[PDB]
């Protein structure tokens, strides 16, 4: 029972590695470029980096 | 002064809700609660059943004009390092170990006796740093087996060192001594180490005495002389 | 009989220094961490400490008044304010001690039997009514007070006169009545209440801990020692001044020929001096004994 | 449900008294609030008084300031309202209502059945000059409504309610705010209001759309009502 | 035996997976980002605070319109807050006195709340009767609740306690898909903005993402020393950051799956509770167990100004959808609202 | 000496 | 006339200063240390100095009301005058420090960052306090009380007897007077004059354009500078001005008319000199955010 | 009147 059972977990654990390894991978440099491009593109709309005038904040006034 | 009709209605409702919740907290203030860490599925069903007369189960009663509630955390089957800290406002923890559970293979490892892991569990929960002001009550429940089990089977098998003669009093005191010596921080907590029985309903009175003692020493160390 | 008059200002200065430093330190420490503690025994210690400071602050003018042989170059309203503040402080201290004793007794004697009483006693309303009663007992010294210069010896003195209200034959009766009325409310009931409540507390703690404990022996002995020492110093401080003034005003009719009343006239200043033991010892005894004060200081 | 009934009625000479009571029927009487309105035989509506939850703030009208009385009882889920003396201008029906106030609250949802009572034989005014329009079914026609004072407030909200009253029945809440439409109404309608002069437009004229409409404001403490604009079916 | 040869295959496969992982790397991320200057030195003062509870607070989450706030208390109370007016909408009593997670439906109709009772309870907010009434009792799983989030009006995802995670339905109490790949208890899960993927983190120093529709493993990551107590997603579906109980921070990317900057500090010894990003993905607000709120940079490892105004330890933190406010709750009864 | 009741509120007393 | 009207001014300004300074002191001390800044370090000193300045007024109000016969012994007027003068010195030096910090923390760091940290700002305030206190030693050693001509009126004054030498007497008297007045007036007057002139120039040049939203901010900011200068002026010309006129009348040997005018108007200027502590709390509280935001920007 | 510095420390002065 126990001996026959463990084979099932063994095979179900080893089977997922096949499509674990069957995934395309891009270079790290391109990903870094993508994130830096996103941050530089979206840096203007962030209301925490650059403070806004008090007339804009609704909570205080 | 710029609030409209809806605004003052809202603030009035807010005040009403606040007073209701404050009164509810005042109502829920003065009730003591206890934790029942079974550390073994032998006697917990008993100890909970004589007190009465899924997951966490709650039992409630009233005794001599003082409310009680009990929480059971026995069967959860999970690592305790993540959920134990949720229990901090408990006044005392009731610990139970069966008597005749020794001389058993535990049915899992067949090498260590139940005394072993019971002692490790008690030691681990005794040196849990979240617990500094908590008290411990030990309840040895199934006493009626010991008197006849001792003559056929001595305690020498369960212990490397000597245990003296074979009489009830010395064995009780010796079990008591390994139960007591596990503590390290004796300066703040205390133990009651009762020997309960299956009748005479004196256990409820003992619990009353123990809890009022804890309340008294708590207030004393809180204010003034202590 | 001459030198002691010149030496009393020195001990007045010494008690000034000790009491002022101690009470200033305790006020600083308590007010720095008053917001977070939220302990049930903070309002009373604050009241006692502030009363003690107000009692001790206005000494040096009286000391130098003693020094320069009864001239008082300090105006007219200043001794008035001094006297009113001192009596406020004494009534406040006595009632604060008895109130904290009552609060401790209520909190200890019945844990959950009658626990619903703490709402009306643990609040600041008790302290407020304490202050109100202290004022109601303290205005009379203000309203019956008028200084002047006497004996035509170019020596002015802050002194009290009953000529405004008391008639030509009721002066001694009025003064003795006011003194007795002050002393009874100051000493008779509060000492009795503290004595009985402390006795009940000690009896309960002794009977509850009658069982032999390896670790509880020294703890219980500290408990008994602290309760008895508090009671004994309380009695020792408030006994002699009360007894001497009352027995003087009573046995004035008894007419001790020379020795006894000359002795009382001689000893009354030292009774006033020994009355400062309350100020000298209350802060240390009620703070250093508390471990929280020790850890806050350290 | 939220069924509501009213007790009291009949005839009495001026100076008499009568007791008025309403019984709640399982709709969270604890948190809600009551109201009362006037309705002359064939005329407009007029606000009577107010009751808050918890017996707190209470407001009274001007015409019945020293005249009308009202009280509320939390147990038994009933409301109490008493008459002292009757004048010649007090012959009208009642239509008590309910409302609650919070963030997303929608006041004036339910409507009662009303009761008649015969005795014997500042405010931002609403105009509603329009009286009757010969609109035929199948098209879109709107009705305008403009006020005396600018209701806009710095909070960022408007205060105007709309109602529809079929002949012989109780009204129902159409829209509580501009661009906000209450439950129980199809999506044919729209707000269409701006500035200090608003209107209401419908898409298609359906058979059950015949009736009358009224204009509300909720800015000032004393609320007054608009005129009557009857719609004819032809 | 047969088991030994299978283990040999598993370790060899891990060998070429690690070889590919090492080969994919070219240079450290901070190496290139050095050109840009820092934002500077930022701090904020307390703006408003509320006084509403009596015990410890564990769960607290924003609304859908960045105006409503709801928090879960140690006592069986559930409260609905208002932002600007600092009034309160509702106080809902609970059945199970012990709770650890609360959620708010994006449609403004439902609020989720559960605890150790091994059950999930859903309440309806607006009803024609006039009071909040419980709807049903969705339950069945053997483990305690750790995290509960909403996808839409009619599916819900709950984080289990034993080893699993599942997707449920509201109309029917039956569970549709069950996930069993972990090696221990799980802590919390986070949903992606596209609402097609979600990453959940167990306690075995590993984390992985899943498929909402397909329903089996895509990728697995490791490389920690102990359990992960916090997870959050980037505003754009490309990366996610992982915490640890050893007070160290850790950032993961999806396609490159490579090692990235480790936001570590030498003087910090004690761990973390919760973490979330702000708009633009530039700042990483973090909660610690030393009564501190350290602020770091997304693209630089530099330490920045912190927020510390809570006497007792903080648990959770979250930001609005518009970037106008941030709120943090601690184990004291106090709850704070910053800018 | 025959000193008539000055010291009752003279030396440093608070009677 | 004056002997009856002046006590009303003293009692009114006493009430106003006590109430305002107490309120500002309590509202700034109640705040925690982390919310406090060097601006609070300065303003706490200002508030406590003004409270001590204003508390001692009734002791003089009664003296004026009772036909100038001092009933409060020697040491009381000693302490009153010492505290009043040390409080005025602390006021002037705290204003100097506040002006210096406001001028610096806006433009100096970009030019050059060489200054002591705000942690040592308390040390700087203590140094200003101690120098102010030690500047007033001759003034106490010149409060030898005593009676004037044999009428019963007594009021503690100065007797020029400690010098005991004629040549040293006049030289040190005039030197002390002139050094005190110059160091206490001309240096602060000129330094705040220059700083306010620079502020006026920079706010005139900063908003030469006509953008839609900033004109209201410009107006409210330029109101602050003018109200500050007018209040400072109206509280500081009287004392040192009558001081200069009084010393000038000495060597000028002008007829007694101007001396009579000076001695009849000095009560009014010493009355009006209290407007500083009278109006400091409101003018600080209502403009604090403006000062903070402008200094940061 | 010819009074030598009479209001110098008498009138209402703080010199």
């Amino acid at each position: 029972s126990n001996n026959t059972a463990s084979i099932a977990q063994a095979r179900k654990l080893v089977e997922q590695l096949k499509m674990e390894a069957n995934i395309d991978r891009i270079k790290v440099s391109k990903a870094a470029a993508d994130l830096m491009a996103y941050c530089e593109a979206h840096a203007k709309e962030d209301p925490l980096l650059t403070p806004v005038p008090a007339s804009e904040n609704p909570f205080r006034e | 002064c710029t609030l409209s009709a809806e605004d003052k209605a809202a603030v009035e409702r807010s005040k009403m809700i606040d007073r209701n919740l404050r009164e509810d907290g005042e109502k829920a203030a003065r009730e003591v609660k206890l934790l029942l860490l079974g550390a073994g599925e032998s006697g917990k069903s008993t100890i909970v059943k004589q007190m009465k007369i899924t997951g966490i189960v709650e039992t409630h009663f009233t005794f001599k004009d003082l409310h009680f509630k009990m929480f059971d955390v026995g069967g959860q089957r999970s690592e305790r390092k993540k959920w134990i800290h949720c229990f901090e406002g408990v006044t005392a923890i009731i610990f139970c170990v069966a008597l005749s559970d020794y001389d058993l293979v535990l049915a899992e490892d067949e090498e260590m006796n139940r005394m072993h892991e019971s002692m490790k569990l008690f030691d681990s929960i005794c040196n849990n740093k979240w617990f500094t002001d908590t008290s411990i009550i030990l309840f040895l429940n199934k006493k009626d087996l010991f008197e006849e089990k001792i003559k056929k089977s001595p305690l020498t098998i369960c212990y490397p060192e000597y245990a003296g003669s074979n009489t009830y009093e010395e064995a009780a005191a010796y079990i008591q001594c390994q139960f007591e010596d596990l503590n390290k921080r004796k300066d703040t907590k205390e133990i009651y180490t009762h020997f309960t029985c299956a009748t005479d309903t004196k256990n409820v009175q003992f619990v009353f005495d123990a809890v009022t003692d804890v309340i008294i020493k708590n207030n004393l160390k809180d204010c003034g002389l202590f | 009989w001459k030198s002691s008059g010149a030496l009393i200002p020195a001990i007045y200065m010494l008690v000034f220094l000790l009491g002022t430093t101690g009470n200033g330190l305790v006020l600083w420490t308590v007010f720095r961490s008053s917001r977070e503690k939220r302990r049930s025994a903070d309002i009373f210690i604050a009241s006692l400490a502030v009363a003690d400071l107000t009692f001790v602050v206005t000494l040096p003018l009286w000391a130098t008044y003693t020094y320069r042989d009864y001239d008082w170059p300090f105006g007219t309203f200043f001794c008035k304010l001094s006297s009113y503040l001192i009596f406020v402080n004494m009534y406040a201290s006595v009632f604060c001690l008895t109130g904290l004793s009552f609060d401790r007794y209520l909190a200890i004697v019945r844990p959950v039997a009658n626990a619903r009483l703490r709402l009306r006693v643990s609040g600041a309303v008790a302290t407020a009514v304490l202050w109100v009663l202290a004022a109601l007992l303290a205005m009379p010294v203000m309203v019956l007070r008028t200084t002047g210069d006497l004996e035509n010896t170019t020596k002015v003195q802050c002194y009290m006169d009953y000529s405004m209200v008391a008639t030509v034959s009721s002066e001694w009766a009025w003064e003795v009545g006011l003194g007795v009325s002050s002393t009874t409310v100051g000493f008779v009931v509060p000492f009795t209440i503290m004595l009985t409540c402390y006795f009940f507390i000690a009896q309960t703690i002794a009977g509850h801990f009658r069982k032999e404990r390896i670790e509880g022996l020294r703890k219980r002995r500290r408990l008994l020692s602290i309760i008895v020492v508090l009671v004994v110093t309380f009695a020792l401080c408030w006994m002699p001044y009360h007894l001497v003034k009352t027995l003087y005003m009573l046995g004035s009719l008894l007419h001790w020929p020379c020795d006894f009343d000359l002795f009382l006239m001689n000893i009354f200043p030292y009774c006033t001096c020994i009355s400062y033991v309350n100020s000298c010892l209350n802060p240390f005894l009620y703070a250093f004994f508390d471990p929280r004060f020790r850890q806050a200081c350290t | 449900d939220v069924q509501l009934v009213e007790s009291g009625g009949g005839l009495v000479q001026p100076g008499g008294s009568r007791k008025l009571s309403c019984s709640a029927s399982g709709f969270a009487f604890s948190s809600f609030g009551m109201h009362w309105v006037r309705q002359a035989p064939e005329k407009g509506l007029e606000w009577v008084a107010y009751i808050s939850s918890g017996s707190g703030t209470i407001y009274y009208a001007d015409t019945v300031k020293g005249r009308f009385t009202i009280s509320r009882d939390d147990p038994k889920n009933t409301l109490f309202l008493q008459m002292t003396s009757l004048r010649s201008e007090d012959t009208a029906m009642y239509y008590c209502v309910r409302s609650i106030y919070y963030y997303g609250s929608s006041p004036f949802d339910f409507w009662g059945q009303g009761t008649t009572l015969t005795v014997s034989s500042s405010d931002i005014v609403m105009t509603q000059a329009t009286s009757s329009v010969p609109v035929t079914p199948g098209e879109s026609v709107s009705i305008s409504c403009r006020s005396s004072k600018s209701l806009l407030h710095s909070n960022g909200n408007t205060y105007l309610y709309w109602f529809l009253q079929r002949p012989g029945q109780s009204p129902q809440l159409l829209i509580y705010r501009m661009s906000n439409l209450a439950s129980g109404v199809p999506d044919r309608f729209s707000g269409s209001g701006s500035g200090t002069a608003f209107t209401l437009t419908i898409s298609r004229l359906e058979a059950e759309d015949v009736g009358v409409y009224y204009c509300m404001q909720h800015l000032e403490y004393p609320l007054t009502f608009g005129a009557g604009t009857k719609l004819e079916l032809k | 035996s047969e088991l030994d040869q299978l283990r040999q295959e598993a370790e060899q496969l891990k060998n070429q997976i690690r070889d590919a992982r090492k080969a994919c790397a070219d240079a450290t991320l901070s190496q290139i980002t050095n050109n840009i200057d820092p934002v500077g030195r930022i701090q904020m003062r307390t703006r408003r605070t509320l006084r509403g509870h009596l015990a410890k607070i564990y769960a607290m989450h924003w609304g859908t319109d960045s105006r409503l706030l709801v928090s879960a208390s140690q006592d069986g109370k559930l409260i609905i807050w208002d932002s600007y007016t600092t009034n309160k909408v509702h106080a809902i009593p609970l059945r199970s006195s012990w709770v650890m997670t609360c959620a708010y439906a994006p449609s403004g109709n439902y609020v989720a709340c559960g605890g150790l009772d091994n059950i999930c309870s859903i309440y309806n907010l607006k009803t024609r009767e006039g009071n909040v009434r419980v709807s049903r009792e969705l339950a069945g799983h053997t483990g305690y609740l750790s995290c509960c989030r909403f996808l839409d009006d009619n599916q819900i995802v709950t984080s289990s306690g034993d080893t699993t995670c599942a997707l449920w339905d509201i109309e029917t109490g039956q569970q549709t898909t069950t996930f069993t790949g972990h090696t221990g208890d799980v802590m919390s899960l986070s949903l992606a903005p596209d609402t097609r993927l979600f990453v959940s983190g167990a306690c075995d120093a590993s984390a992985k993402l899943w498929d909402v529709r397909e329903g089996m493993c895509r990728q697995t990551f490791t490389g920690h020393e102990s359990d992960i107590n916090a997870i959050c997603f980037f505003p754009n579906g490309n990366a996610f950051a992982t915490g640890s109980d050893d007070a160290t921070c850790r950032l993961f990317d999806l396609r490159a799956d490579q090692e990235l900057m480790t936001y570590s500090h030498d003087n910090i010894i004690c761990g973390i509770t919760s973490v979330s990003f702000s708009k633009s993905g530039r700042l990483l607000l973090a909660g610690y167990d030393d009564f501190n709120c350290n602020v770091w940079d997304a693209l630089k490892a530099d330490r920045a100004g912190v927020l510390a105004g809570h006497d007792n330890r903080v648990s959770c933190l979250g930001v609005t959808d518009d970037g106008m406010a941030v709120a943090t709750g601690s184990w004291d009864s106090f709850l704070k609202i910053w800018n | 000496l025959q000193r008539r009741c000055m010291p009752l509120h003279s030396r440093v007393p608070f009677p």
